[PDB]
C-alpha cells in the first residue's frame, strides 16, 4: 500500500540527515575537540 | 488494555528515577569536575611559565 | 472445530520444552561462576552482577517458550 | 612417577634427572666439572630450639 | 497524511532537540547534555577507527555515524505504549539495507573494478575445492546483503507486538476472579524484564547494525 | 545557530545516493508489478 | 619482535640469553610445544626430552633434564634448565643401559631410593629415544 | 470432544521432558562445584550458597515447566 | 474413544524421555567426582555427600518424569 | 479447512523451540565471559562490549523463529 | 479398535531411547576414570570401586527406560 | 486443496529449527573470542576481523533453512 | 491424492535442517582456530588456509541435505 | 498405491540427515588439527595425511545416508 | 496392509541416520589420535593401531542401524 509513501519519504530524511549531520553535528564538537586541545597545548 | 504497559513504563521511570540518574549525575558531575581542573590547571602552569 | 483446539493444546505442548536451554543455559554460566570464583577468588563480587547480568537476559528466553504455550493453551 | 607424593621435591626431581642425564655421559665427555657437579658433599645437622643437634648427615 | 511521515518529522525534531537546547551557548566546558553526545561520537570514532582501520577510514565516518543514529533515536520513540510502530516497517528496513549493500558494490566497482571480483578467493586452496569456496562466498555474498536489514526490524517487530499480546495476558489475566490480584506481581516484573529487553534490542542491534555494517564498508573498500 | 560547513557528501556520497535512487526504480518496477496483491 | 628473544640458561652456562631465534621445540608438562615468534605470556614445566631449537639458521638438537619455559610478554621465552647436549656424542648405550638394569634394581628398594631409580629408569628410557 | 482430552494427554506428555536440560544444568552446576571445590578446598561453602541458589533457580525453570505439564493435564 | 486411553499410553510413552537428562547428569557428577579427587585426593569423602544429594536431587528429575508418566499411565 | 488453522497452529508450535538455539548459546558466552575475567580481570570491560555483542547477535537467531512462529500464527 | 495395542507398541518404541545418552554418560564416567587413573595413577582404588558406584546406580535409572517399555509391552 | 497448504505451514514449521545450534554456533565462536583475547589481549583486531567473518559463514549455515521456511510460506 | 506434492512440502521442510550441524560444526573450525590462533599468534598464515580448508569441506556435506531438500520441491 | 510414492519422498526426507554426522563430526577433527599444530606446529605433516586420511572413513558413512535417500527417492 | 510396505519404506527411513552415531564418533578418535601424536609424537605407532581398532568396534555399531535399515527395507 505505503510503499512509495515510507520509501520515499525515507529516501528524503535519509539524505536529510546524511548532509544535515555531515554538514552541522559531527564538526561542531570537533570544534570542542581542537579548542580544548590548542588550550591545553596552548 | 494498552495502559497497563503504560504502568509498567511509568513504574520503570520511577526505578529509573531512583537507580539510573544518580549514576549518571555523578558520572557527569566526574567528568566536569575532571576537564575543568584539567583545563584550569594547564592555563595556570604557563601563568607560571609566563612568570619563568 | 472438533480438532482446532486440540491441536492448539499440543501445539502448546511442543512450545513448551524450548525453555531447555533455559534449565541448561544460566546454571552453566553459574557453572563457570564456580569456576570464576575458584581460579580468582576475589572476583567474586566482580563477577557476580555481571553473572546476574549472565542470569537474567539468559534466562528470558525459555519465557518466550511458555508464552508461546500460555497464549496457544488460551487463544 | 609418584615423586611428588612419595620422592623428591621438583627441584629434586630436575636433579635426580640431572644425575641420570650426567649419569649417561660420554666418559669421554664426561668432564672433571660434571663429576665436580655431582660432588655431594653437603652435611646437613637438624638444631632444635635448645640448639640441640642431629647427625652430620650426607645430603 | 501519513502517521509516519509524521514520525519521521518528530525524528527531526529530536534531532533539533538534542544539540540546540543541548549547546549552552557555545561553552567548552560540556555540559551534561553534551557529555552523552560526546561519548557517542567517541564510541563510533574509535570503532571505526580500529574497524576498517583505513588511512582513509574517516571519510566514511559520517555516514557510519548518521546510519546508526536513526535507528538509535526510532527506538526511542516506539518504546512509548501509546505509540505506533516506527522501524518494524521491514520492507523499509530491508530496503535500506539493500540500498547500503548496493551503494558498497558500486563503490567496490568503481574503487577496484574487475579485481573487486578478487574478493571471492579469500585464500589459497588446493584444487578440487577452488571453485567452490567461491560459490559458498557468493552464496554468502548476497546474504550479507540480506540478513543484516532482516535482522533489525525482525527484532523491533518481535518486541512490542509481544508487548501488545502479553498486554493481552494482563487482559486475560486480571480479568478472571479476583484471586488474580494474589501473587499478580509477576506478569508486571515479566513485562518489566521485556521493557529490559526492549531498550536492548533497541540500542544494541542499532550497534549491531552500525558494526556488521562497518565491517561490510572494509569489505568493501578493501579488497581482504 | 550552527557553523555550516561544506563537509564532502557530494564527491564521495555519489554510489549511496546512486543506490537509493535506483532502490527506487525498483519499487517503481514493483509497485507497478506487485502492488496489485 | 620480528623472530624472539630466547634465553636459554643453565646453571654451568647459559647458553642463549635473548638470542634472536624462530621457533623453539620443547618438552613441557602438556608434552611437545612449539612455539613460533609471538607467543602468549605463558609458564610451563619442562619435562626431560629433546628440545630442537629452529632459528633463521636451521634447527638444533638438544636433551634437556626438564626445567621451565616462560614467555616474558615481550616475546622473550627464556628457557631455564640443567643440562645441554650435543647431538648424540654425550649420549652412549653401554652407559645408559648397565646403569639402567641396575636402576630398576634400585627401584625395588626403598621408596626414597624407589621412586628416585624409577625417574632414573623414566629419564634413560626418555633417552633411548635420543638413542632413536 | 473424544480427542480434546486425549490431546491434552499427549500435550502433558510432550511437555514433561523439558527437565532433560534441567537436569543436565544442575549437574553441569555440581560438576563444577566439584571441580572449583577440588582447586578450592579453603573456600568451599561460600560458593555452596551461591551454588546452591544458583541450583534452586536455575531447576525451578524444569519445576515450572513440568507444573505446566501439570496444569495441562488439569 | 477407543483413542483415549491409547493416547494416555503414547504420552506415558513421550513422557519417559526427560530422565534421559537425569541419566546422564547423575552420572556426571560423579565422573567431576573422579576428576576432582583425582586432582585433589585430600578431600575426598567431604564433597562425597554433596554430590551424593546432587545425585540425589539431580535424578529426582528423572523420577518426576517417569511418575508424571506412570499417572498418565493409570 | 478444518484443520489448515490447526496447521498454521502446530506449525507455529514446531517452529518455536528455536529460541533453544538462542538460550544455550548466549550462556557459554557469559561463561566464557567469565573465563574472559577470572583468568584475566584487566581485560574485561574491553570485552564488555565485546561479549555482549555476540549476545546481540546470538539471541537474534532466537528471535528469528518465534516472530517465524507468529506470522504462522498471523 | 486395533489401534489401542498399536499404540502401546509405538508407546514402547517412544519410552526406549531415554538410556541412549545415559549410555554416552557413564561412558564419559569412564573416561572421566581414565582422567581419573591415566592423569593420576595413585587415586585408582580410590576412585574405581566408588568410580562403578557412579556406574551403577547411575545408569539403572536409564534402565528405568527400557523397563518402561516392558509395562506397555505387556 | 484445503489440506496442501495445511502441510505447507507444518513444512515451513519443521524447518525453523534449523538456526538452532548455529544460534548456538556463532555464540561458540564468540566464546573462543573472549577466550582469544583475554588469554592473548596483543591478537585483539587480528581474530576479531577473521572472527567476525566465521561468524557470518555461521550465519550462512543456519539462515537459508530459515528462507526454506518463507519460500514454502509462499 | 492431494498428499502426494502436500508431502513433498513436509519433506522439504524435514530434509533443510541438516546446516543445523554445520551451524554446529564449522564454528570450531573457526573456534578452535581462535584460541589455536591467539595461543601462537604467528601461526595464522600457517593455519588460515588449513583452515579454510578444514572450513569447506566439511560445510559442503550440509549443503547436500538443503539440496535434497530442492529436488524434493521440484 | 497412491499414498506409497509421497510416503517414498518423506522417507527420502527422514533418510536425509546422516550427514549430520559428517555436518559437525568430520569438521572436529580439523579443529583437532588446529590446537594440534597451534600447541605444536612441528607435527603438522607428521598427522596432516593420516589426520585426512581419518577424514575420508568418517565422512563416507555420513554419505551412506543421502545415498539411502536416493534409494528411497528412485 | 497397502500401507505396510510403505511403512517398512519409511521405517527404513527413520532406521537411516544411525550412522550419525558412527559418523561424529570414530571421529572423535581420529580427533584424540592428533592429541596424541600432536601431544606425544612417540606415541603415534603405540596409538595408531589401537586408534584405528578404536575405529572398527565403533563405527561398526552404528553400520547395524542402516544394516537394520536394510533388512526394514526389504526383509
Amino acid at each position: 500500500f505505503y510503499f512509495m509513501n515510507q520509501l520515499t519519504y525515507g529516501f528524503l530524511l535519509m539524505i536529510t540527515l546524511l548532509i544535515l549531520f555531515s554538514q552541522f553535528f559531527l564538526p561542531m564538537i570537533l570544534r570542542l575537540y581542537v579548542s580544548r586541545l590548542f588550550i591545553s597545548k596552548l | 488494555d494498552e495502559s497497563i504497559l503504560l504502568l509498567t513504563f511509568l513504574g520503570f521511570t520511577g526505578l529509573v528515577a531512583k537507580y539510573l540518574a544518580p549514576a549518571y549525575k555523578d558520572f557527569a558531575d566526574a567528568r566536569m569536575k575532571k576537564v575543568s581542573d584539567v583545563l584550569n590547571a594547564s592555563r595556570n602552569k604557563h601563568v607560571e611559565a609566563v612568570k619563568d | 472445530m472438533q480438532l482446532v483446539l486440540a491441536a492448539k493444546y499440543i501445539g502448546a505442548g511442543i512450545s513448551t520444552i524450548g525453555l531447555l536451554g533455559a534449565g541448561i543455559g544460566i546454571a552453566i554460566v553459574f557453572a563457570a561462576l564456580i569456576n570464576g570464583v575458584s581460579r580468582n577468588p576475589s572476583i567474586k563480587d566482580t563477577v557476580f552482577p555481571m553473572a546476574i547480568l549472565g542470569f537474567a537476559l539468559s534466562e528470558a528466553t525459555g519465557l518466550f517458550c511458555l508464552m508461546v504455550s500460555f497464549l496457544l493453551l488460551f487463544g | 612417577s609418584a615423586w611428588r607424593k612419595a620422592g623428591i621435591s621438583y627441584a629434586a626431581y630436575l636433579n635426580v634427572a640431572a644425575q641420570a642425564i650426567r649419569s649417561s655421559l660420554k666418559t669421554e665427555l664426561q668432564t672433571a666439572s660434571v663429576l665436580n657437579r655431582s660432588q655431594t658433599d653437603a652435611f646437613y645437622t637438624q638444631y632444635k630450639n635448645g640448639t640441640a643437634a642431629s647427625e652430620p648427615t650426607p645430603i | 497524511l501519513t502517521t509516519f511521515s509524521l514520525y519521521t518529522i518528530i525524528v527531526l525534531l529530536v534531532i533539533t532537540s538534542l544539540y540546540t537546547l543541548t549547546n549552552n551557548n557555545n561553552k567548552i566546558i560540556g555540559s551534561r547534555w553534551l557529555i552523552s553526545q560526546e561519548a557517542i561520537y567517541d564510541t563510533i570514532m574509535n570503532m571505526t577507527k580500529g574497524q576498517i582501520g583505513g588511512k582513509n577510514w574517516g571519510l566514511y565516518f559520517p555516514m557510519i555515524f548518521t546510519l546508526f543514529m536513526f535507528i538509535f533515536i526510532a527506538n526511542l520513540i516506539s518504546m512509548i505504549p501509546y505509540s505506533f510502530a516506527l522501524s518494524a516497517h521491514l520492507v523499509f528496513i530491508i530496503s535500506l539495507s539493500i540500498v547500503i549493500w548496493l551503494g558498497n558494490t558500486i563503490l567496490g566497482l568503481y574503487k577496484h573494478g574487475w579485481v573487486f571480483f578478487s574478493l571471492f578467493v579469500p585464500a589459497g586452496t588446493p584444487l578440487p575445492l577452488v571453485p567452490l569456496l567461491v560459490i559458498i562466498e557468493t552464496l554468502s555474498y548476497f546474504a550479507r546483503a540480506i540478513s543484516l536489514g532482516l535482522r533489525l526490524g525482525s527484532n523491533i517487530l518481535a518486541g512490542h507486538l509481544l508487548m501488545v499480546i502479553l498486554a493481552g495476558l494482563t487482559f486475560n489475566f486480571m480479568l478472571i476472579n479476583l484471586f488474580t490480584l494474589v501473587f499478580g506481581f509477576v506478569p508486571l516484573a515479566m513485562i518489566l524484564a521485556i521493557m529490559m529487553l526492549e531498550f536492548a534490542i533497541g540500542i544494541i542491534q542499532g550497534y549491531v547494525w552500525a558494526i556488521l555494517t562497518a565491517s561490510y564498508l572494509k569489505d568493501a573498500v578493501y579488497l581482504h | 545557530m550552527l557553523k555550516r560547513f561544506p563537509t564532502p557528501i557530494l564527491k564521495v556520497y555519489w554510489p549511496f545516493f546512486v543506490a537509493g535512487a535506483a532502490v527506487y526504480y525498483g519499487m517503481s518496477k514493483a509497485a507497478d508489478l506487485s502492488s496489485n496483491t | 619482535s620480528s623472530g624472539l628473544k630466547l634465553q636459554f640458561a643453565l646453571p654451568h652456562e647459559t647458553l642463549y640469553s635473548g638470542s634472536e631465534v624462530t621457533q623453539v621445540n620443547l618438552p613441557a608438562k602438556s608434552g611437545r610445544i612449539g612455539v613460533l615468534a609471538n607467543h602468549v605470556p605463558t609458564v610451563e614445566q619442562l619435562l626431560p626430552g629433546v628440545v630442537e631449537v629452529m632459528e633463521g639458521s636451521n634447527s638444533k638438537k638438544f636433551f634437556i633434564s626438564g626445567g621451565f619455559a616462560t614467555v616474558q610478554p615481550d616475546s622473550q621465552l627464556c628457557v631455564t634448565a640443567i643440562e645441554a647436549f650435543p647431538l648424540e656424542s654425550f649420549s652412549q648405550e653401554n652407559i645408559k643401559n648397565l646403569l639402567a638394569e641396575a636402576k630398576k634394581n634400585v627401584s625395588s628398594s626403598d621408596a626414597r631410593e624407589a621412586a628416585e631409580a624409577a625417574i632414573q629408569v623414566e629419564v634413560l628410557e626418555n633417552l633411548q629415544s635420543v638413542l632413536k
